[PDB]
RNA sequence: AUCGAAUCGCCACCUACAAGACUGGAGCUUGCUCCCUCGAAGGCGCCAAGUAUAUUCAUGAUCACAAGACA
RNA sequence: UUAGGGAUAUGUGGCGUCAAAACUUAUGGGCUCAUUCUCGAUACGUAAAGGGUGUUGGUGGAUAUCCACCGGCCCCGAAAAUGGAUGACGCUUAAGCCCAAUUAGUGAUUGCCCAUUAUUCCUUUGGUAAGGGCGGAAACAAAGGAGAAAGUGUAGCCCUUCCGAUGU
RNA sequence: GCCAGAACCAGCCCUACUGCAUUAUCCUGUCGGGGGUCAAAAUCCGGCGGGCAAGAAGUGCAAGAAGGGUCUUGGU
């Protein structure tokens, strides 16, 4: 179910110059602007984002609108809402990108033989479960053959 | 035609019918990505319209 | 979008004359994208109201203003427009932005959608924050509640320039082409 | 085009591999008819051969009545000496398409006619377009992001069938009978892609351990 | 200086120790190891090993090459000059095999150094949906 | 059998289907709280059939259509 | 505003396809729905009086509801003789109208596309053209080379420099 | 006296790296009078106490002696 803007509905904003940084609504302009600021990031003062460039949410610090800059960072420490996101899974897509942003050739070897890996063995492990129950093609024609041939 | 190419007695294996035209990427153009290239000498073909170029890697910067 | 219009005080003077040893210093604000644009409009107000020009005439100031802290604060933009037909029709407007210069700006989109104004045919008078308690249109006191709470319903998220495509894959976040 | 002898011994004495050229397949239901056809036509003109697929889906904005006149007002239109060299008036929403892509051509030369000939347009999705790949779409043009959900549009299909267009049962019962039998093809090898999973979440503590904290380094645990 | 044989411009990612990328020539997509540069300003010379991805010592330039960001940190002989590459000799294959082991016992004293022997026998191809300018190397 | 060619991503995991005023599941204070599958990846493929001291590669000499092309 | 050619940058006009450019840009604001010559849309450039409880703003009165006015877009007013034209397709989370930006409350410059224009680099040609050199400096065989004319005009005496160039 | 590639000079064309001034209708501090609320923080107005909102401002001027072009010139 969406997620209602609102004072302490924290967003993640989508293609500015910021592009995956999380701030919290601390007042609402009109019916396409709010107040943005996180105080646990450098980046994120308290600025003005459309919200068209927002993304709201499951998280909510219980926070008044126009709040003092000093219990906003009251609200988030107490929620814990910083790290309520930081194990969603979400989030571990926006850190996943900064590490393939940042890769280098070398480590873009190691995640490729870290993948081929992992498809080597669910192959290997799907062929000594395939030979207990005839799921695959290989083994469902051969099931309906020796049964009969 | 099988008309000559580079390495025509070093190398007859790849004696073909291929030809290639060369070029360079000169600048961008416009917002959207696209190259705007100067072949070597002359201009590519306007049979080339659509079909496929293969951009390389080389001179390298990095 | 950072507004295109910028809070400029124009201050300046007829000039020292023989007949007028000391002439009068006047204040002016103006909301104009730049201080030529700023400087003239002064110049126009000179000669309409105090009968001076801008030949006999000296710019003392023309300084930009800056804002203030970003709050969402109620503005009255006394604003004033010419058409041909019914000239010089002067509304009140309230609105709601997190500064003056951006209320001027918001006001010179809409006497420009709603009325077909243009930036010359267009006089500013007295922005002033007001609070909440004085907003009378409830089209701009509706913000006023404390729990506001609406859903971003039917969105246009698109891709951030760098990671768009042409032909995506039906239920799949791949690109076939671009 | 059945090939020929000539192109059938031919792949018989070079012992050909069965050849599918690189064709993207455009999914069109709920797309805008003018902005698809407008990415179609530079993407064809870009040298890329195009099946278009399910052309009764696509939407026209406004009122059905309204754009349906827009149609019978194109067909006022007919060379009134001789009709037989008028304009064709097609009404098959496949054919629609194919001349909504071809007005956005340079069809009067030849690189307009080679990006002609490169788009299909089928109606309904046919049986040799069904098991070639994945569809794909244009999500710059679906409606749910370019139409306004409290106005009005229009199915191509329900437009085309009340002015001629005498195949929107056959259509319907074409693809009644595919999206039935589809679904009886996804409920089977459910047990075969909950069979992968579970042994893709089995992999991981059978591979050594320090490939997966680089597997969980970029997210792909 | 220019015309002194240290005289170089080459680029600083091309350092010796630095793995590379053919790019062009034979043996291109392979990861090659930079030895040195030869003298007046002349190409790169690169071998493999041919151990593991079959390249051995032969010159190419800065231009057809990728410098990656992994060095090796090789201090090995430096007996190549410019001429025994001049009009398989056994001079050759011995210069080959006396660099070539002297560069395996530098890849395995290197720590992750196992990581990158298996980095030098992979292939660099441009896959049909992969990005090379937006890489870092 | 002329025929040398241009093309360079494979899949019996995509290749079913709707929806966007919603589409993980529920609660009732209906905009918030709560549950795990955490709601932003179709899988593979990119040079040992798989991350481990394993064994060919030159002389095709410094770019040239990739001199390869059954994945 | 125009010698024969390049490179860069513009102007008028543009950036959904035709058709180069916003691979349909913004992390800008409003307004608009129109059912048989089919809303609308690049000036010059070839429908009015009047009407509307369509929608969206304003102004002045009065007791959450009425009253008089004024504006924007849209509709009505609005009927012709080949089939027909915002240039065509189409567009309606505009690809329409009015404002505004330039990669967006991030931290200051110029989004980019097109000329017989502009800047600059070559070559030609003509000047109310402007300067220099022209007393062979020495020296030099075959088995470093040739030229050097006191000149309107040449295969121009040789160099350097500057400006112009279309036309019945 | 043919075709390519790189290198390095010079010239010219690109784009990186920024300083000087300016803030005040502004920043902050508390006592009021005002607001709304379940209570109260805010919007708002006013006293005199301090001030630097400091890659702080999209405000005025900018002189910061390069990395890339040159099948955009000549050369070795
Ligand atoms: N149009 C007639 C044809 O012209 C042909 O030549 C055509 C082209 O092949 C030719 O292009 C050549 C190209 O072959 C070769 N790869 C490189 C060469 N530089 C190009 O030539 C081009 O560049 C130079 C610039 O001064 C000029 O000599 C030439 O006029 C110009 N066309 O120039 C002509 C383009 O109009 C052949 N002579 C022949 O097929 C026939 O005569
Ligand atoms: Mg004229
Ligand atoms: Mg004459």
């Amino acid at each position: 179910k969406s997620h209602y803007i609102c004072a302490g509905r924290l967003v993640r904003i989508l293609r500015g110059p910021r592009q995956d940084r999380v701030g919290v609504i601390v007042d609402i302009v009109d019916a396409n602007r709010v107040l943005v600021e996180n105080p646990e990031d450098a980046k994120m003062w308290r600025h003005v984002q459309n919200l068209k460039n927002v993304e709201p949410l499951k998280y909510c610090v219980s926070v008044s609108r126009n709040c003092s800059a000093k219990a906003l960072k009251d609200a988030l420490a107490s929620s814990k809402a910083l790290e309520k996101y930081a194990k969603t899974r979400t989030a571990a897509r926006v850190e996943a990108k900064k590490a393939c942003a940042a890769s280098t050739d070398f480590e873009r070897y190691q995640l490729r033989v870290a993948r081929r890996s992992r498809a080597h063995w669910a192959r290997k492990v799907f062929d000594e479960k395939d030979a207990k129950t005839p799921v695959s093609w290989h083994k469902v024609a051969l099931k309906k053959m020796q049964k009969k041939a | 035609k099988v008309k000559r190419c580079v390495r025509w007695s070093k190398a007859p294996a790849r004696r073909s019918t291929t030809r290639a035209l060369w070029g360079r990427v000169t600048r961008p153009h416009g917002n959207a990505g696209m190259m705007r290239v100067k072949f070597n000498g002359a201009s590519v073909p306007a049979s080339a319209i659509g079909r496929r170029i293969r951009v390389y890697l080389y001179p390298s910067q990095i | 979008v950072k507004p295109h219009l910028r809070h400029y005080q124009v201050v300046g003077r007829e000039s020292p004359s023989e007949k007028n040893p000391e002439p009068t210093v006047y204040k002016f604000e103006v909301f104009a994208p730049n201080f030529v644009v700023a400087k003239s409009r002064f110049w126009r107000m000179m000669r309409v109201k105090n009968k001076v020009k801008a030949t006999h005439g000296d710019v003392l100031s023309c300084k930009v203003v800056k804002d203030a802290k970003l709050v969402a604060r109620n503005y009255l933009v006394d604003i004033a427009y010419y058409s041909q037909r019914c000239g010089y029709t002067r509304m009140v407007k309230e609105f709601r932005d997190v500064s003056k210069t951006g209320a001027v700006s918001q006001a010179y989109h809409d006497l420009a959608s709603r009325h077909r104004a243009r930036y010359h045919n267009i006089e500013v008078l007295n922005v002033k924050s007001i609070p909440d308690h004085e907003v009378k249109h409830l089209s701009i006191a509706q913000y006023h509640a404390p729990n506001l709470s609406f859903p971003l319903l039917q969105r246009r998220i698109k891709a951030a320039r760098k990671d768009r495509a042409i032909f995506v894959k039906k239920n799949t976040k791949r690109a076939v082409v671009a | 085009a059945f090939p020929s002898r000539k192109d059938a011994s031919r792949a018989q004495r070079k012992s050909a591999k069965k050849h599918r050229p690189e064709i993207i397949v455009i999914d069109l239901k709920d797309h805008v008819l003018g902005r698809a056809a407008a990415v179609v036509a530079k993407q064809l003109l870009l040298g890329k051969k195009i099946t278009v697929v399910r052309c009764e889906q696509l939407n026209i904005a406004g009122t059905e009545i309204r754009n349906k006149i827009k149609y019978l007002q194109y067909l006022r239109k007919r060379k009134l000496t001789n009709p037989t060299k008028g304009p064709f008036h097609h009404r098959a929403p496949s054919d629609v398409f194919v001349r909504t892509v071809r007005s956005m051509l340079p069809r009067y030369t030849k690189r307009g006619m080679k990006a002609l000939n490169s788009l299909v347009a089928y109606e309904g999705i046919p049986p040799n377009v069904v098991r070639t790949g994945g569809r794909v779409v244009i999500p710059r043009a679906q409606r749910h992001v370019c139409y306004r959900s409290e106005r009005p549009y229009t199915v191509l299909g329900n437009m085309c069938k009340h002015v001629g267009w005498k195949y929107s049962d056959v259509v319907a019962n074409l693809e009644k009978a595919r999206v039935e039998k589809a679904s009886r093809h996804h409920e089977k090898q459910a047990k075969l892609r909950e069979a992968w999973k579970a042994a893709r979440k089995e992999a991981l503590a059978k591979m050594p351990k320090h490939n997966v904290e680089v597997l969980k380094k970029f997210g792909y645990a | 200086s220019r015309k002194s044989p240290e005289y170089t411009t080459l680029r600083k990612s091309c350092a010796p120790g630095v793995i590379a990328i053919i790019l062009a020539g034979r043996f291109r997509g392979r990861r090659a190891v930079i030895l040195k540069q030869l003298p007046h300003n002349g190409p790169l010379v690169v071998s493999g090993p041919m151990k593991y991805n079959g390249v051995p010592i032969r010159r190419i330039d800065s231009r057809y090459v990728i410098a990656t960001s992994t060095k090796v940190d090789i201090s090995s002989v430096d007996t190549a000059p410019i001429t025994p590459e001049v009009f398989v000799s056994d001079a050759r294959a011995q210069l080959q095999k006396k660099i070539d082991a002297a560069l395996i016992a530098a890849i395995k004293k290197d720590a992750q150094g196992k990581e990158k022997a298996g980095y030098l026998r992979s292939v660099f191809t441009v896959k049909p949906g992969d990005a090379p300018h937006r890489w870092n190397w």
